[PDB]
């Protein structure tokens, strides 16, 4: 109940190592809060004598220090080592900067040491003892040179130890073996080089390994069947190379496998082919070969499964339907020229699948096919099928499809009625193709859609009327996706609300009602006869990042009201009839002046003084 | 992917009722894809339009660390707090709108390490002390707006000041000078 | 456009 009197001298020498005050603690002296260190907000005490401490005094101890998202910044004082009794030190997601006090990593009676995301650099100390140590995590700090070589001597009851997102360097520690008792091991986001170690192969606890985003290089031994409690592995974006060891017989936890973007080759193991335990397999971006197969007899986990990117020859596995579980395919970059087996009529468990720049043939098959996977949300694509044309069957439903994209394959044809017995569509790419007739109106019911790209294409006609009036533009496992560097996005959500028609023949004017569209990011109708004014009512488009109009036929002036768009970042009215001042407003003076160029009687600032 | 670090650092900072920062994603390789936020072919921050927004809370000096960072529109929230005096290590600003905020303490020193700075509008804020001299330093700049503020010292007419007239400096606490209203005693 | 890889 009573603070100690050192242990809140100790308190006080961290306090003073800070750049701030922590609220819910007596700090400056004329605070008005309590003088007992115990009832501060974030401190934990036991009594003296529940810690065994048969003294004299009878006093409140410190056990537990959680500053976590506190918003701190300064130094970390040595002195925060003279709390003796302390068990739990919890600084995460703080400003904090310096170094670490080797006297730190000799508290006797510390379980959690957490001092994640923070400034803290330098070498990390080298001397750890640490015997009641549970929970080391320096994830997401400054740190550089190697990884303690003695780490894990002093640290027998260990659990956690995670040192990712640093600037660690070398080859991992050959001592790295003496960590018996860890489950949770991350190196992730260093610089780590050369082999691993083979010491690394005997902890025989590791459950969840992280040695993805460093230098690491050489085979990946066979030594790893050894690891038969790892549940979890992440190789990705290092350096390996040659086949992968055919040990996974000997994982039967393993249900997570990542090893993208590595050296890579050869063919997957058959045991890999065999797992009963992976549930995520992601090997894309390697230089692996040859047919693929996959036993869906033995794979009863398989849920995500990912080989885009590689070297792979041969036919579309036909058997995949039976992997009973399988939900994502990515299957990008591998060149088939090939058709989608009959079999996948049978694919009840497949939500999201890619093909994208495949070379898939025979597109009228493909959708007649597909159509029966009734779980399908996210279908790509992109970069098959060159010259055929997008079919215009009346009878094809995709009834769950969130996500179509049929992007740049020169495909025939118009928007097909087929498309609206997906009424859940959010997001809709044709655009690249050589897709002709008019926009049809009824697009404009679809609730769900924020993202219409009709980009290079043939359309002709007027935009119509019903995308004024687009329900989710007027009001408010994983499948990554890029968008042509090619910038990557995790999911649907992660585009922003768009309306594409650029480089097209559509005539007509720019209907006032877009003003109605609160939700929208981007509209782009560059390139195409758009004519007539630019309406006012654009003002009333809030959310409006990116306005572009550039390569039309439009007339009259820059609507003033245009200033009422405070977001707007990047906008043209380019090569137009445009007349009269240019805008003033500030997010206007912004602008470059390429952005008003090829409009002769626009005049203001931007250009020639009216 | 450490601009990413910056700008996150700034949201962790505000206050977004609005949910205008809700596309800013910490874990992914850089910023360029998130709402608000303009990259460089390269896929470096060139802009950040945050105006109108409706964000309070404060800035962070980490955003001193967005090394291609040309504009800079802040302008008409509720942000408090200093303005850091990082913001003058982005030498590529050529526009900070700081303006209709709630900004108190002085302006920093290091603003005027900004050459390439075509607007400066700190107008409409609660900044009080001294006009930094270096501003007289900066002759690309076109627009300086200091209004309505707390501001006390003399502004001369020299340099880049040259360029511009009373209504740059009104309603402030005490403030004297050829390029103001006041002439100092 | 949109694409995978
Ligand atoms: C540190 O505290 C945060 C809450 O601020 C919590 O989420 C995290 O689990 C803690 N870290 C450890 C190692 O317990
Ligand atoms: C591993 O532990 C043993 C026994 O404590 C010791 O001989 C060896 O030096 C340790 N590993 C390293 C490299 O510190
Ligand atoms: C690994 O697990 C078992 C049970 O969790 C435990 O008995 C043993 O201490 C652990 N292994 C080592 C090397 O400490
Ligand atoms: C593919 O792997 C190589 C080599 O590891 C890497 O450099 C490249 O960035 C990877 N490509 C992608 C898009 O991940
Ligand atoms: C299947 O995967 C799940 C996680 O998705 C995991 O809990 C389980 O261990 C795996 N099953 C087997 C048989 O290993
Ligand atoms: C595939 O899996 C089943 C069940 O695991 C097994 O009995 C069968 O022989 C395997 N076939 C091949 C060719 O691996
Ligand atoms: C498509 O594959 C071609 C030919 O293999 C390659 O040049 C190109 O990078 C790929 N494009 C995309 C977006 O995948
Ligand atoms: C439009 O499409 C063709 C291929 O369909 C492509 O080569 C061209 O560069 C694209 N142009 C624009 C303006 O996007
Ligand atoms: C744009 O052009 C006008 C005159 O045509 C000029 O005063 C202004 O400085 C130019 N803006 C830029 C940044 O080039
Ligand atoms: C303007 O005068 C001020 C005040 O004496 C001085 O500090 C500043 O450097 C001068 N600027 C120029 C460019 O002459």
């Amino acid at each position: 109940l009573t603070c100690n009197s050192n242990d809140l001298k100790a308190l006080e020498g961290f306090m003073r190592g800070l750049e701030s005050s922590i609220d819910g603690w007596k700090w400056n002296e004329s605070s008005s809060f309590s003088s007992n260190c115990c009832d501060w907000v974030g401190i934990s005490c036991k009594s003296s004598v529940s810690l065994g401490l048969d003294d004299v005094n009878e006093s409140g101890r410190v056990v537990e220090l959680e500053l976590g998202r506190r918003k701190l910044s300064g130094k970390l004082s040595e002195s925060v080592a003279k709390l003796d009794q302390l068990k739990v030190l919890n600084l995460t997601h703080n400003s904090l900067s310096g170094s670490i006090a080797a006297s730190l990593l000799n508290l006797s009676n510390l379980e959690v040491l957490d001092l994640s995301s923070n400034d803290f650099s330098g070498l990390f100390p080298s001397l750890i003892n640490l015997p009641s140590l549970r929970v080391l995590n320096v994830y997401e700090n400054s740190f550089h040179g190697l990884i303690p070589a003695s780490l894990c001597n002093n640290l027998p009851r260990i659990r956690e130890i995670d040192l990712a997102m640093n600037y660690f360097d070398g080859s991992i520690p050959v001592g790295i073996g003496n960590c018996s008792s860890v489950e949770y091991l991350g190196l992730a986001s260093n610089n780590l080089s050369g082999s691993i170690p083979q010491e690394l192969f005997q902890l025989s606890n590791l459950s969840v390994l992280a040695l993805q985003n460093n230098r690491l290089s050489g085979a990946l031994s066979s030594k790893l069947g050894k690891l038969s409690n790892l549940g979890r592995l992440d190789i990705s974006s290092n350096k390996f190379s040659g086949k992968i060891p055919d040990v996974f017989l000997e994982l039967n936890k393993l249900w997570y496998f990542s090893a993208q973007s590595n050296l890579f080759n050869g063919e997957m193991p058959r045991s890999l082919s065999n797992s009963r335990s992976i549930s995520l397999l992601s090997l894309r971006n390697n230089t692996l070969s040859g047919q693929i197969y996959l036993n869906c007899s033995a794979m009863t986990n398989l849920t995500s499964l990912d080989l885009a990117s590689n070297s792979f020859s041969g036919s579309i596995p036909s058997n995949l339907p039976n992997c009973l579980r399988l939900k994502t395919i990515n299957f990008a970059k591998i060149k088939f020229i090939a058709q989608i087996p009959e079999s996948f009529k049978n694919f009840q468990s497949l939500t999201s699948l890619s093909f994208s720049n495949s070379s898939i043939q025979n597109i009228s098959s493909a959708l007649e096919i597909l159509q029966h996977c009734q779980n399908l949300k996210t279908l790509v694509l992109t970069l098959n099928f060159q010259k055929e044309e997008l079919p215009s069957v009346p009878s094809l439903q995709f009834k769950n499809l969130k996500v179509l994209i049929i992007a740049s394959c020169q495909l025939r044809g118009t928007v097909p009625q087929w498309l609206s017995n997906s009424p859940s569509l959010q997001l809709l790419d044709l655009s690249w193709n050589q897709l002709s007739g008019t926009i049809p109106p009824w697009l404009g019911s679809l609730n769900s859609l924020f993202y219409l790209d009709l980009s290079n294409n043939t359309f002709i006609g007027e935009i119509p009327h019903s995308l004024t009036s687009l329900q989710s533009l007027v009001s408010k496992p994983d499948f990554p996706f890029f968008k042509k560097g090619g910038l990557q996005y995790n999911q649907p959500s992660s585009f922003p609300p768009m309306i594409d028609l650029s480089y097209n023949s559509l005539n007509g004017s720019i209907w006032p009602e877009f003003g109605d569209l609160r939700q929208l990011h981007v509209l782009n109708l560059k390139n195409n006869n758009l004519s007539g004014n630019i309406p006012a009512n654009l003002s009333g488009m809030t959310s409006l990042e990116v306005l572009d109009l550039s390569h039309n036929n439009l007339s009259g002036n820059i609507p003033p009201s245009l200033v009422k768009l405070s977001f707007l970042s990047t906008f043209s009215v380019a090569y137009n009839k445009l007349s009269g001042p240019i805008p003033t407003g500030v997010q206007f003076q912004t602008f470059p002046n390429s952005s008003f160029e090829g409009n002769q009687g626009l005049c203001g600032e931007h250009a020639s003084p009216c | 992917n450490m601009e990413g670090d910056a700008l996150h650092s700034l949201r962790a900072n505000l206050v977004d009722p609005n949910n205008v920062l809700q596309s800013w994603d910490p874990t992914l390789v850089n910023p360029c894809t998130w709402f608000h936020v303009t990259c460089n072919n390269e896929n470096s921050v060139i802009r950040v339009d945050l105006g109108n927004a409706d964000l309070s809370g404060q800035l962070v000096p980490q955003l001193g660390q967005l090394k291609n960072l040309q504009y800079l529109e802040l302008y008409s929230n509720n942000i408090t707090g200093p303005v850091p005096s990082d913001l003058g290590n982005l030498t590529n600003l050529v526009s900070l709108d700081l303006y209709l905020n709630s900004f108190t303490g002085p302006i920093p020193d290091s603003l005027g390490k900004l050459f390439k700075l075509r607007f400066l509008r700190l107008n409409n804020n609660s900044l009080t002390g001294p006009i930094p001299m270096s501003l007289t330093n900066i002759m690309t700049l076109q627009v300086l707006d200091l209004s309505n503020n707390r501001l006390s010292g003399s502004v001369p007419d020299n340099g880049s000041f040259s360029l511009f007239t009373p209504i740059s400096f009104a309603n402030n606490l005490d403030l004297c000078g050829p390029v103001t209203s006041r002439p100092c005693p | 456009y949109i694409y995978t890889q």
